[PDB]
């Protein structure tokens, strides 16, 4: 419904990368879909960097997924994004996004994007 | 291990005119895809789902058609509002890939 | 190739009240601020519906449960279920259940919904089930036990692949699905809604309006159908097959409808808030 990401500005090379996602208008708990980020660096190129649901089951991407964790805090609506490496190409503009559901049932969403929200800038060195 | 390409980039039109643009697979994906747009310092929003189709209240100048290995995407006629970067992105497996994205501009 | 499961106990079925629960859009136009008068197929108000459970426990005596029984369709249905988790998945539709007429078949079964329209040869006991794997902690899904016979389909309709929950938990029920099946002219038509809940037992009492989902064109004969379930199967279920597995928790409600005159109030929208019967 509505989103508003958060997070630090300068960075150092080689720390964790800190990130949160409040979600507005939508409670976090009371659904059955999925959630996800999403990057994409300054220039041309989009990635997808991994996906999470509530209560466990956590996805990562194929590449760049040694140091990526993702974490869910089901006490308010917010999740966050750990990079416990990072590089001098690993700045970018990061967004939330909202997976779409399922349409004949319900308690599924398919493997696309809609419902996205702003994103904010992190740096390096 | 899904890879696309997209061959048109930096199309230049007029006000009215017909603009085409085409997203390559290299797998044998199966009328799933979508497409995005990003008008600058935003972020992108969707389009269309599936093989084809609308969702919302996006303006019925939008339509593409769909095949096994080939897509298109096409406008019937240009608004001054309509200049962005366009993504093709698949909805098969569970490396999602995106496209490189194909720019276009009214002359 | 499909098996008898029998361990099953005996007990005798129940019913329940329906509240002002039960309506839907009965046409295209749409109205605002009007007090309309509609004669239509409807579910009375205050009427007897049918429980259905599938429910096991142990320590305390025998009880197991898993009911799926064929049951008539007369004009049409309303159909209710409760859930913890996804058990209920689909249902099949047809006249004699048998090779020498058609039926048709809706079924999930975690990656794709699938619709056929086809001939068929079900067996007795249609069900799909799952395993619970103490190395990986995962809930991976094998099983499906619905036909052993299908031939001549005319029409097939397989959708986009997605992602699904199949854990399991306890406690209380945090769902509600409703739908209304109908069948007029040569057309087969859907109607569905959704609704959070945290009941215990028994169903909700309050008002909802059902929106249009599916009209299908297929042109079969339909006077029975019949329900299609979910089962575990683990490592604490030993024995061997038709004599192993346990039952989840779920239950559903059945109504059937009748020719009716209702007064329908639209909001400044076009929601409708409430209803009266006469
Ligand atoms: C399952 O139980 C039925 C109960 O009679 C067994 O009998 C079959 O019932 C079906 C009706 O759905 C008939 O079409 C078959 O002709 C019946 N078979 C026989 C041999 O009478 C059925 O065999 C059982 N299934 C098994 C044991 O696999
Ligand atoms: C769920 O049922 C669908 C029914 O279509 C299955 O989809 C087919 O699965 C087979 C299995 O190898 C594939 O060869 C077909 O190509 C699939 N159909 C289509 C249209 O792609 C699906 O595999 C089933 N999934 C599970 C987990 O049982
Ligand atoms: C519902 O059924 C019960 C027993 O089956 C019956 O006693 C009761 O009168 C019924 N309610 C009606 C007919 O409104
Ligand atoms: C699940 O267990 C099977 C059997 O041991 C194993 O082959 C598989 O790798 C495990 N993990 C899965 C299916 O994700
Ligand atoms: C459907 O098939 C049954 C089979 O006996 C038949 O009696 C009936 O007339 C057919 N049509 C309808 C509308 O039920």
């Amino acid at each position: 419904v509505q989103l508003q990401e958060s997070g630090p500005g300068l960075v150092k090379p080689s720390e964790t990368l800190s990130l949160t996602c409040t979600v507005s208008g939508g409670s976090i708990s009371s659904s059955s879909y999925y959630w996800g980020w999403i990057r994409q660096p300054p220039g041309k190129g989009l990635e997808w960097i991994g996906s999470i649901y509530y209560s466990g089951s956590t996805y990562y991407n194929p590449s760049l997924k040694s140091r990526v964790t993702i974490s869910v805090d089901t006490s308010k609506n917010q999740f966050s994004l750990k990079l416990s490496s990072v590089t001098a190409a690993d700045t970018a503009v990061y967004y939330c996004a909202r997976c779409r559901p399922e349409y004949y049932f319900g308690s599924g969403s398919y493997l696309d994007f809609d419902y996205w929200g702003q994103g904010t800038l992190v740096t390096v060195s | 291990d899904i890879q696309m390409t997209q061959s048109p980039s930096s199309v230049s039109a007029s006000v009215g005119d017909r603009v085409t643009i085409t997203c390559r697979a290299s797998q044998g994906i199966s009328s799933w895809l979508a497409w995005y747009q990003q008008k600058p310092g935003k972020a992108p929003k969707l389009l269309i789902y599936a093989a084809s189709s609308l969702q919302s209240g996006v303006p019925s100048r939008f339509s593409g058609s769909g095949s096994g290995t080939d897509f298109t995407l096409t406008i019937s006629s240009l608004q001054p509002e309509d200049f962005a970067t366009y993504y093709c992105q698949q909805a098969n497996s569970f490396p999602l890939t995106f496209g490189g994205g194909t720019k276009v501009e009214i002359k | 190739q499909c098996v008898n499961l029998t361990t099953r106990t005996q007990l005798p079925p129940a019913y329940t009240n329906s509240f002002t629960r039960g309506v839907y859009y009965p046409d295209k136009v749409f109205r605002s601020s009007v007090l309309h008068s509609t004669q239509d197929l409807f579910l009375p108000f205050f009427s007897n519906v049918t429980w259905f459970h599938a429910i096991h426990v142990s320590g305390t005596n025998g009880t197991k449960r898993f009911d799926n029984p064929v049951l008539p369709f007369n004009d049409g249905v309303y159909f209710a279920s409760t859930e913890k988790s996804n058990i209920i998945r689909g249902w099949i539709f047809g006249t004699t259940l048998d090779s020498k007429t058609q039926s048709l078949l809706i079924v999930n079964n975690a990656t794709n919904v699938v619709i056929k329209v086809c001939e068929f040869q079900f067996c007795n006991d249609p069900f799909l089930g799952v395993y619970y794997h103490k190395n990986n902690k995962s809930w991976m899904e094998s099983e499906f036990r619905v036909y052993s016979s299908a031939n001549n389909c005319t029409f097939e309709y397989v959708s986009q692949p997605f992602l699904m929950d199949l854990e399991g938990k306890q406690g209380n029920f945090k769902n509600l699905r409703e739908f209304v099946f109908k069948n007029i002219d040569g057309y087969f038509k859907i109607y569905s809604k959704h609704t959070p809940i945290n009941l215990v037992r028994d169903l909700p009492q309050g008002f909802s309006a059902l929106e249009p989902l599916v009209d299908l064109p297929i042109g079969i004969n339909i006077t029975r159908f019949q329900t299609l379930l979910a089962l575990h199967r683990s490592y604490l279920t030993p024995g061997d097959s038709s004599s192993g597995w346990t039952a989840g928790a779920a239950a559903y409600y059945v109504g059937y409808l009748q020719p009716r005159t209702f007064l329908l109030k639209y909001n400044e929208n076009g929601t409708i808030t409430d209803a009266v019967d006469c």
